[PDB]
């Protein structure tokens, strides 16, 4: 019973990660923050100052 | 025209520095320039 519960729990993790797109929110936010900071730094060259 | 060599290109006012390579991207007939997300020149169509 415990083996079956463990397997089914891992399978449910598989399904939930596959279906829901906002699961990896922390990593996606870190990557987006770094990319957005880089984009802002690059766009700062176009400002007259 | 020179390719795969770092040269200074002036394609009717681009006046930029870079190496020119063949590209698979396809432009609209009226379109000449090319820009990426950061609004930097990425591909230019040869006028000739
Ligand atoms: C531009 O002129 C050259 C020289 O006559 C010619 O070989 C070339 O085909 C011309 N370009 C177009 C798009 O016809």
């Amino acid at each position: 019973l415990i083996a079956n519960q463990f397997n089914s729990a891992i399978g449910k993790i598989q399904d939930s990660l596959s279906s829901t797109p906002s699961a990896l929110g922390k990593l996606q936010d870190v990557v987006n923050q770094n990319a957005q900071a880089l984009n802002t730094l690059v766009k700062q060259l176009s400002s007259n100052f | 025209l020179v390719k795969n060599k770092c040269v200074n290109f002036n394609f009717n006012g681009l006046t930029g520095t870079g190496v020119l390579t063949e590209s698979n991207k396809k432009f609209l007939p009226f379109q000449q320039f090319g820009r990426d997300i950061a609004d930097t020149t990425d591909a230019v169509r040869d006028p000739q």
